[PDB]
RNA sequence: CAGGAUGGCCUCCCCGGAGGUAGGCGGUGGGGUAGAGCACUGAUUGGAGGUGCAGGGGGCGAAAGCCCCCGGCCUCCUGUC
RNA sequence: CUCAGGCGGGUCAGGAAUCCGCCGUAGAGUGCAAGGGCAAAAGCCGGCCUGACUGGACCCGUAACAGAGGCGGGUCCAGC
RNA sequence: CGGCGGCCAUAGCGGGGGGGCCACACCCGGUCUCAUUUCGAACCCGGAAGUUAAGCCCCCCAGCGAUCCCGGUUGUACUGCCCUCCGAGAGGGGGCGGGAAGCCGGGGACGCCGCCGGCCACUAUC
């Protein structure tokens, strides 16, 4: 695995069909939807992105867990309802290296530079939810603060920020 | 429930109101699904011809299976279509021979009926019989209104919609009140 | 060429709306067009057998002549001067 | 077409259910008018028809309502030596179109021979047209006559039921065909002329 | 293939000869890229309500028995693009 | 003459071929990649029939514009 | 009423009424010309006694669909053009010339038009 040094941004073309991948590597996210239903709550803060990214498979669960121990040792499960609404579909693809030599390069030029899938991202655009979450005013300052330590496991930036919708 | 009785009033008072907009039996075709034929030659064939006192017609093959239908373009079953004062001599013979009072609910969803009793044929000595003996039947009766027959013509077809349509009711006891019994239960 | 003969750039531009799809009114294939008249050529896929290359696309000539069915028609593709045949069904007036 | 914005067109005709597209194409190639020639049960017409981009017009029409009234016939309207009369009147208008050529439009029908559509045709060319086909398809000289009926007319007769002469069916009631006489006929086939007496 | 030839292209000369349309506007034609979306061909994330069914668990056992049930196989107002 | 497929009824071990009705604008099928085209058809069936014909053009691709052989198709007319 | 077209859903679905419907349907005979690898059901020869009830024609109702428009979102999304204009070399923004879909609200729209006949007619009933 290499770092978040193209898996950061949009900057090649949409090209999910595994039609003409012919598959590629499940999500490393494995849950979705945790807590309760969306109507036992109130209130609805989201975390808010503000830039257009490819955010990784790996970034997304590395995100959601953190909110969600946090929320899971306070809080319980009795309360919240915390939901990823994101899917990655972007292909991803990576000129292959085992930094060879003699006959080897890796490399390369060419003699097929050409993609391989490595796993899945998700492009986030301006103004979508990266995540959404229910909860009352009094369960309001633990959802704040799981989500400040997301920001930080974002790839960019965020700058509308912590974000009541309100829901109210 | 019960479903006779409605129906019959429907019918009754249909034809006073207009005597040449009553239902009608189209057609009754006899037929023998799961085959005589696909390994076999149907004798069946023979029997059949004789009970409806018209020619049968045999039936090609398609798919590929393992039972009936085994290749393709062989002979599988038979059938007659048979119209009119032919149609309703079989049934009285045929309905009788083998049982009735059968669901409303186990006959078709449009006023059309299908009778689903196997054995027995009809007119000795025919019957005992060599190669197949008695086989297996269904009969179905397919209803429908007197006026559908500008659509089956080339000329001025239209799909005739509720204002004089085959409705589900009466297409029943019309069947019954030629030869038949259903049960109330429906 | 390597990938040309008479498809390259297509699909998409002989693909239509369902609504603009069924065989279109028997008006157009019955329809004259006379000579001394100036004609848009307008490419119609849903008659296989006698339809330009996708690159005569949208040009407008003036008809020539007729040979049989079909019209000959002679049209400028670019600076050089060409005569394409066609049948009256690839034809519509110009106004 | 259907409902919502779905696969085919929508046509006037096919909901109509009538004209053969097909045939339609094919018939108009020659330049020449279409003689549209159509069945009923008690009516058969032909008129001489021009196309045009824009609607068709019709030059001259002829119907079997212009050959009951003022040509002494009854007859019923539906048989065949009613078209074969209706054949001779479009063939004195033909006469008036100024030109012969009359090619048929049968709409979307089978060609089977002793039908309308030829009897009529058969009329035309005896009352002097010329026209492309070729023959194998015309009704016999009892057909035409109206003999083979006046041997079905006599047999039958309506609100009566016998064993051989009065039996249920249709017969003809007309004033000058009781039971179909071809005397009837050779009258009306004497009155040709082409001022319409 | 570190090479030729033939065009496009450059120049000089000669011939025929009145329009030409790079520019801009309107009229008459062609079109699916930005964008946008669930209406298809389409890949799939997620919980409901159906319990319609192939079946891995239980019950009046006659271990999914007539009848309901639970991994679940696929509808349905919804759910990512 | 109009379809996969679905729905309910019959037949069968469910099912298929096969049957009966209702729904069904094309998802069917067209030998074979892919795409486009198409429902009184190019799809389905029955019958007949062997033009997958001879000759000489025309046009385009080939090779856009713009040179560039061979070759292919489409489109004509003449003859059968 | 009919027949032949054009635009080809602004003439789709649903429901309602009448017929100013011999002639167009249902309907009835099928011997004969003729359709069925089974049936006059289909195709065709023959007739109209009965039914207007479809169909078909005419009128109307928009709830669904499709056509078109107005306003809101929106001159927003997006874009052609230029910059020692800004950023660490990507690039962006402003001016200038243009400006979409999805959706919400509010509407026209359940045809129009051309030719020719015809019970009735000499006209438009339809």
């Amino acid at each position: 695995l290499r770092p978040a040094k193209i898996d950061r941004y949009v900057d090649k073309p949409a090209y999910t069909r595994r039609e003409y991948i012919r598959g590629a590597p499940g999500p490393k996210i494995t849950i979705f939807d945790m807590g309760n239903p969306a109507g036992d709550f109130e209130f609805e803060v989201s975390l808010h992105t503000a830039e257009p990214v490819q955010i990784r498979q790996n970034a997304l669960e590395a995100a959601r867990q953190q909110v969600n121990r946090y929320l899971q040792k306070n809080v319980g499960r009795s309360n919240y309802h915390f939901k990823i609404r994101v899917y990655p579909f972007q292909v991803l693809r990576e000129n292959p290296m085992a930094t060879g030599r003699k006959a080897d390069r890796y490399g390369n030029g060419m003699r097929r530079p050409f993609g391989k899938p490595i796993g899945l991202a998700a492009r986030l655009k301006k103004d979508q939810k990266i995540l959404s979450i229910r909860v009352n005013r009094q369960h309001l300052k633990f959802a704040i603060e799981g989500a400040r330590r997301a920001a930080m496991k974002f790839p960019c930036k965020c700058y509308y920020r912590i974000y009541d919708k309100e829901g109210n | 429930m019960a479903v006779e009785i409605p129906n019959k009033e429907q019918i009754l008072a249909d034809w006073e109101a207009h005597p040449m907009r009553r239902p009608r039996i189209e057609k009754v075709t006899i037929n023998i699904g799961v085959g005589e034929s696909g390994e076999r030659l149907t004798k069946a064939e023979i029997m059949l011809q004789q009970l409806t006192g018209q020619k049968p017609i045999r039936r090609k093959a398609k798919k590929t299976n393992r039972d009936f239908g085994i290749r393709r373009g062989e002979p599988i079953a038979v059938k007659v279509t048979l119209r009119g004062p032919k149609a309703y001599e079989l049934l009285k013979r045929l309905l009788a021979a083998v049982d009735n009072r059968l669901k409303a609910s186990s006959f078709d969803e449009h006023g059309n009926v299908c009778f689903g009793i196997e054995e027995h044929i009809n007119i000795p000595g025919v019957e005992y019989d060599p190669e197949i003996g008695i086989f297996g039947m269904d009969v179905c009766v397919t209803l429908e209104r007197p006026g559908f027959r500008v659509a089956r013509r080339k000329r001025k077809r239209a799909k005739i919609p509720t204002r004089h349509k085959l409705t589900k009711e009466e297409g029943m006891v019309y069947m019954m009140e030629e030869f038949g019994v259903e049960i109330v239960e429906g | 060429q390597k990938a040309h003969s008479f498809r390259r750039k297509t699909r998409k531009k002989l693909s239509k709306h369902p609504r603009r799809r069924g065989l279109p009114p028997l008006t157009r294939f019955l329809q004259e067009f006379e000579v001394g008249q100036r004609v848009h050529i307008v490419i119609e896929p849903s008659y296989h057998k006698g339809m330009p290359d996708p690159r005569f696309h949208g040009r407008t000539g003036t008809v020539v002549g007729k040979r049989g069915e079909a019209y000959i028609v002679e049209i400028k593709d670019g600076s050089k001067v060409k005569t394409l045949f066609i049948h009256p069904v690839h034809l519509r007036p110009q106004k | 077409m259907a409902h919502g914005p779905r696969y085919r067109v929508p046509f006037r005709r096919r909901r109509e259910g009538k004209t053969n597209y097909r045939k339609r194409l094919k018939l108009l190639k020659s330049g020449k008018p279409r003689l549209v020639v159509r069945k009923s049960l008690n009516h058969h017409i032909a008129q001489i028809i021009v196309y045009d981009p824009k609607g068709d017009r019709t030059l001259v029409s002829a119907h079997t309502r212009e050959l009951i009234r003022d040509f002494g016939w009854k007859g019923h309207c539906g048989n065949t030596p009613s078209a074969y009369l209706l054949g001779l009147l479009i063939g004195y208008k033909a006469k008036q179109a100024g030109i012969e050529e009359a090619i048929l439009d049968i709409g979307l029908h089978p060609p089977v021979r002793g039908s309308s559509v030829f009897a009529v045709l058969k009329g035309a060319v005896d009352a002097g047209l010329n026209v492309p086909h070729s023959p194998e398809i015309f009704p016999d000289e009892y057909r035409i006559r109206g003999e083979h009926i006046a041997e079905y007319a006599k047999m039958l007769k309506e609100q009566d039921e016998e064993k051989f002469r009065r039996q249920f069916g249709g017969y003809l009631v007309k004033g000058l065909d009781p039971e179909k006489l071809p005397e009837h006929f050779e009258e009306v086939k004497a009155r040709i002329i082409e001022k319409f007496e």
